[PDB]
């Protein structure tokens, strides 16, 4: 399903950074995508499933969660970290600043796991 | 012996016998003002906050009564002046009953004065007023006669677009060899038709005549007006709203409304509570001007005291000196009533 | 036995609550601006540890007032 | 239990300077007033890595070694570079931050910091049209509409509302009540369910909303009967609640930065307070992220003259964001190594830019462990500003706020060890 | 305004929905159901009915130097690439 990415803060995220990075405590607030119930019915899904996101930037896989914060129709809900910064449009449009939100991606079901915070990072090839 | 059922938010307490009692209560009615719980003989009844259950969703009833100490005397019934309390005796409510005390309040509207302006239907904080009103058809607040030639009219179609009401129709159509017009007819609904004389104005070739000009009736207004009792709590901004006076209003307690504004922190749980619309917070008219914290205008003031019950720091304190009754026959159902002056 | 109740787990410790509250700004003006007491002042609550943590509840009034400056249901009114 | 009142918390940028920390044993365990968020810096969470001790890294294994020998290893990559990188100085405080400009001068780096992922779009918006701003206790005081434009305050600066709303001021006695709420975000978050009205517009639209109250409040009909999905009636009423304040706040944030203009959005958003001045007393506040981003804004406009995304190449200093800011060096593939203080770019950076710095040399003065760390090829743990070190802090509105050091530390603060850095890089020239 | 008691019929039957009314709920600090009454006289028609409707005579309304005459301007244009001639134009002109 085409979707539009939001990304920003929760103050579960912001918990979660301040405590560590490396803490489970991060990858279950910002490894998530938050979604309307209406949006997880006509997908199938529900809370706790994982989602693979993809754009025209990367993929990513992030656990499907009911969104507290409701969004408009055709929206989801990313929190800012490395999960999300694998999707989101890095071009700044000679400003230096990239669009973090408001992307064009797909979204669908996955058996697939979700990486952790060191895993994750393995992508770039360090 | 003495029972009690809970349906929904509403309580009912009865007493079976030879004479059957039983007192109601009404959630939905019920301004949480404490009244009842003060003058029950017996500590039956307990008032939950006034506050919470304004601002914030209970599932808990307003009020809550002791079946075990209830006796059914219909004190509190006969002090509640929002009409939320009710005993039935053998079926009959005791504002039927004489011997029964009945506190003193009314509101009227005199529909021969009243100009169904519904200002009170506004103001009402009850929504207890109800006023209708029929105006005349558009058709006769205008006069004139409009007539198209329909031989000069040539079909341009710019009276009918400037019609600021939509009366000017014109049969528009494609021509044929058989029918050669762009147009079959033009007509004017003078029902809708409200004499502005721009048609005339605009025609390129003259052919609207308009002009604005025995026993016709006179158009008039006419409507109704209605007050529910039972919604009715006697504040009396109908009458101080009216522009004519057509609304009369009296109160059934007297009494004295004291702020003290230092204390008062704004938090607009009293404002939010009085059921009278007393209370409110004043805007600055200019910029640096300072307003008083917590107005209040006692025309509209019943003296029931829920504001000063629900001030968490007892920043208002409301002083009733007289409960205008019925003759109260019981001597001690005179200082019951009596121990809620002060 | 309406009283105030909290939910710590449910709390951004944004301090709403404390500085909305009619109570704790009669007794601490810097509450009442908005701070959080700095001073020793009994109040009903404070935000600690990062969560709202009711204090001397026996001042509570029950007004709802807190209530209703709360968006994430944190704080209620509620049977105890 | 030492109670230590009066702390500034280190956190974000509306900068608390009322914290209490509970101190038992040269360690702080607990806070008061502090929100969730400014809790948790404050306090250790079992199980986080704070490094004890430098790291390099050999073998994708890191090596424990001393500071010197870091140092010494991080200023040979600086001084032998040719577009070195040097980023992030929005968690630490002021001194640092001076440093590390003579530091850049000296190596010939570019200094940027987090601004270009957050209000240097502001900041360009603000060099072309201007900034009409005031300090918080005048919105506190004064302000009787207030506007949360694209910002969530309730996850993002948790005690905002509460210290500029909900508060009572001077001429606003009944706090709450005597402040009309305006939230503008596509989402129904936290922030917009307490405001009395919420513009839930279409996303990436606000520029073109706001054209329209623009053109509405010099007196132009709307071309069109609705504008961001918001019904061409509502924006005209929305105009004159602005028209009628006595004293009007717009705050604003990454929704209007980040979304479709950027910079624009921010320009269009000033020009529209500025004209509201005509009508009614009218500012904005930025709602700065970090509680020293502007700090590092500051500190770099007046030793250099230029904010941020400055190139000391040329020895004169030189001002380009587009080309000169850290997203467009990296994924340009520009720099040749990156030197990160007090930021998470390997968590915060798109993936364009991840894939550079895996191919560069990454230096990180990080307490924590963090994505960048990962990317890292050498660590350097410094003491925790606002905790374990103290020095000048800038609140979103440029109020400079001192922090506090409430507990002692066996590192090195940012400032020393730049201090250090700087020296060798001097001399492997 | 002074004369009005804002009942709104005027509001009501303006056929061209010229006049707006300020309504609001009143409180003690502002004890009255409206706060202005306008008349857009872009978009009135000068027919009366509101003067004749008001129960008060709050309204004062009458019909009645070089003011340019309204007049009517416009172009024409002919394709000749689709201008068949059949004339139809010549004998429909009025
Ligand atoms: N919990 C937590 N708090 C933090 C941080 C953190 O990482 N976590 N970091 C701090 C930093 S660095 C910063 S910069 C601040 C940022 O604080 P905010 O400026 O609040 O940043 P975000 O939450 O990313 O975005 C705010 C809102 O923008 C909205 N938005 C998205 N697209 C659009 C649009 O097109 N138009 C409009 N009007 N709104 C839109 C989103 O729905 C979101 O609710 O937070 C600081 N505080
Ligand atoms: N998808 C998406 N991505 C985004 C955003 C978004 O909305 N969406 N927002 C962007 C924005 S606005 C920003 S600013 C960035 C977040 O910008 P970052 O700076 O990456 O945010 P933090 O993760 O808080 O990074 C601060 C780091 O410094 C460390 N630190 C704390 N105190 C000190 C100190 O005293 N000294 C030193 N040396 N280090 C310290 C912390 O442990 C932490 O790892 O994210 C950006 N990326
Ligand atoms: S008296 Fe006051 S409280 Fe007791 S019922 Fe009638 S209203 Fe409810
Ligand atoms: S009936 Fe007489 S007793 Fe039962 S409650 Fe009402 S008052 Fe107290
Ligand atoms: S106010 Fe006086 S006139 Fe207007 S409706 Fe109510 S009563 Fe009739
Ligand atoms: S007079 Fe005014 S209204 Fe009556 S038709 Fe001609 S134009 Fe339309
Ligand atoms: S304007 Fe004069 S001519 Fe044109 S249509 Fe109306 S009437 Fe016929
Ligand atoms: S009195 Fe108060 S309540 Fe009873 S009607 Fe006139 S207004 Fe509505
Ligand atoms: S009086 Fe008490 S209740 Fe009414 S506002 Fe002031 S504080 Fe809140
Ligand atoms: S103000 Fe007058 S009416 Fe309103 S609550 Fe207090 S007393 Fe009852
Ligand atoms: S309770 Fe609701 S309000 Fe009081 S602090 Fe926790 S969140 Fe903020
Ligand atoms: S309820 Fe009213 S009083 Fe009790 S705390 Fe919340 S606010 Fe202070
Ligand atoms: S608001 Fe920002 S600053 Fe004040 S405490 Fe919460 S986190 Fe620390
Ligand atoms: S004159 Fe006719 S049009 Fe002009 S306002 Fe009165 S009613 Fe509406
Ligand atoms: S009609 Fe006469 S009174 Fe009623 S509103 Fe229009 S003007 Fe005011
Ligand atoms: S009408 Fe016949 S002639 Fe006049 S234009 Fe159309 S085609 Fe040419
Ligand atoms: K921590
Ligand atoms: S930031
Ligand atoms: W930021």
């Amino acid at each position: 399903m085409r979707v539009i990415l939001n990304t920003g803060r929760t103050i579960w995220q912001g918990q979660a950074i301040e405590s560590g990075k490396d803490l489970k405590m991060y990858v279950d607030a910002a490894a998530i995508i938050q979604m309307n119930p209406e949006m997880m019915k006509q997908l199938g899904i529900a809370e706790g499933d994982n989602v693979k996101v993809i754009s025209e930037y990367g993929d990513v896989v992030v656990k499907a969660v009911e969104a507290k914060e409701p969004l408009p129709e055709g929206m989801v809900y990313i929190p800012m970290g490395p999960w999300a910064n694998r999707v989101i449009r890095p071009y700044t449009d000679s400003t230096a600043t990239p669009s973090f939100k408001n992307i064009p991606v797909e979204i669908i079901p996955t058996d697939e796991e979700v990486l952790d915070m060191p895993t994750l990072m393995k992508v770039y090839g360090k | 012996e003495t029972t009690e059922v809970i349906e929904g938010k509403n309580i009912t307490v009865e007493r079976t016998g030879e004479e059957n009692r039983r007192l109601i209560f009404q959630d939905c009615l019920c301004a949480v003002c404490g009244l009842c719980g003060e003058i029950c003989p017996v500590s039956a009844i307990e008032v939950n906050p006034t506050g919470a259950m304004v601002r914030t969703e209970q599932e808990k009833s307003k009020i809550a009564i002791d079946e075990n100490k209830c006796v059914l005397c219909g004190m509190c019934s006969s002090i509640c002046p929002f009409q939320a309390l009710d005993l039935q005796i053998d079926g009959t409510s005791i504002k039927e009953l004489a011997e029964y005390p009945k506190i003193i309040k009314s509101a009227e509207i005199d529909d021969e004065t009243c100009i169904q302006c519904k200002a009170c239907e506004t103001a009402c904080p009850q929504d207890a007023i109800t006023i209708t009103r029929e105006l005349p058809e558009r058709k006769d607040l205008v006069t004139g006669e409009i007539e198209i030639d329909k031989d000069t009219c040539i079909y341009c179609g710019m009276c009918e677009e400037m019609c600021p009401v939509d009366a000017i129709e014109i049969d528009h159509q494609t021509p044929s060899s058989a029918s050669p017009v762009v147009a079959t007819d033009i007509r004017v609904d003078e029902d809708k038709c409200v004499h502005c004389g721009i048609c005339k104005r605009i025609c390129p070739v003259d052919a609207i005549m308009q002009v604005c000009r025995y026993e016709i009736k006179t158009p008039e207004v006419t409507g109704t007006s209605y007050i529910d009792p039972e919604l009715c709590v006697n504040c009396g901004w109908c009458q101080e709203i009216c522009p004519v006076d057509a609304a009369t209003v009296t109160k059934p307690f007297e009494g004295e409304l004291i702020i003290d504004q230092d204390t008062c922190q704004a938090c607009e749980t009293c404002v939010m509570v009085c059921p009278c619309n007393v209370l409110s917070f004043p805007k600055p008219e200019k910029p640096g001007e300072k307003t008083t914290k917590l107005h209040k205008d006692e025309r509209f003031c019943i003296y029931c005291g829920a504001c000063e019950r629900s001030c968490p720091v007892t920043a208002i304190t409301v002083k009733r000196n007289r409960i205008n009754t019925t003759p109260i026959r019981s001597k001690a159902w005179k200082n019951a009533f009596d121990s809620l002056l002060k | 036995a309406i009283g105030l109740k909290a939910y710590p787990e449910l709390c951004h410790g944004c301090g709403n609550c404390v500085i909305a509250c009619p109570v704790n700004a009669l007794r601490s003006p810097e509450v009442a601006g908005g701070k959080g007491p700095t001073d020793d002042v009994e109040i009903i609550m404070i935000v600690e540890d990062g969560v709202v943590n009711i204090k001397n509840p026996d001042l509570c009034g029950k007004c709802g007032t807190c209530v209703e400056s709360c968006p994430v249901d944190a704080i209620r009114l509620e049977e105890l | 239990m030492e109670y230590v009142k009066n702390v500034v918390c280190p956190f974000c940028g509306t900068l608390c300077d009322d914290i209490i920390c509970k101190v038992e044993g040269n360690e702080i365990v607990g806070t008061i007033n502090a929100c969730r968020i400014g809790h948790s810096k404050f306090v250790h969470a079992e199980g986080a890595m704070r490094y004890k001790k430098p790291l390099i890294r050999k073998n994708g294994e890191f090596v424990e070694v001393s500071y010197d020998e870091a140092i010494d290893k991080a200023a040979k990559i600086l001084a032998e570079s040719k577009r070195p990188l040097m980023y992030g100085w929005s968690c630490t405080e002021c001194e640092a931050q001076a440093v590390g400009v003579e530091l850049a001068e000296e190596a010939g780096a570019v200094i940027d910091n987090t601004a270009s992922v957050c209000h240097g779009p502001s900041v360009l918006a603000l060099q072309d049209v201007g900034y009409p701003i005031c300090t918080f206790g005048e919105v506190k005081n004064r302000a009787d509409v207030v506007v949360y434009w694209g910002c969530n305050p309730m996850h993002a600066h948790p005690r905002h509302m509460s210290r500029n709303v909900f508060a009572r001021g001077f001429f606003r006695e009944r706090g709450r009540s005597d402040r009309t709420l305006i939230v503008v975000d596509p989402r129904k978050t936290d922030s917009a369910k307490l405001a009395d009205i919420h513009l839930q517009l279409d996303f990436d639209r606000d520029y073109e909303l706001l054209d329209a109250m623009r053109a509405c409040l010099l007196g132009h009909e709307i071309l069109y009967d609705e504008v961001a999905g918001v019904p061409r009636e509502q924006i005209e009423e929305a105009v004159e609640v602005l028209k009628n304040a006595q004293f009007g706040i717009l705050f604003f944030g990454m929704g209007i930065t980040h979304s479709r203009g950027k910079h624009r959005n921010i320009d269009t958003a000033i020009m529209m307070v500025q004209d509201l001045n005509d009508y009614a007393k009218w500012t904005l506040i930025p709602m700065r992220g970090h509680y020293n981003v502007t700090g590092f804004n500051q500190v770099c406009t007046w030793e250099s003259g230029y904010p941020y995304c400055v190139d000391f190449s040329g020895g004169e200093p030189r001002y380009n964001p587009g080309e000169t800011g850290a997203n467009d060096l990296l994924q340009n593939r520009e720099a040749d190594a990156m030197m990160v203080i007090a930021s998470d770019p390997g968590a915060h950076f798109p993936q364009r830019a991840l894939e550079r710095m895996a191919e560069i040399p990454v230096i990180a003065i990080e307490p924590h462990r963090t994505p960048t760390t990962e990317m890292a090829d050498i660590i350097i743990p410094p003491a925790i500003v606002g905790m374990e070190a103290e020095g000048t802090a800038y609140r979103m509105e440029g109020v400079p706020i001192r922090m506090k050091k409430v507990v002692d530390s066996d590192l090195l603060s940012d400032r020393e060890i730049l201090e250090r850095l700087l020296e060798k890089v001097r001399e492997y020239k």
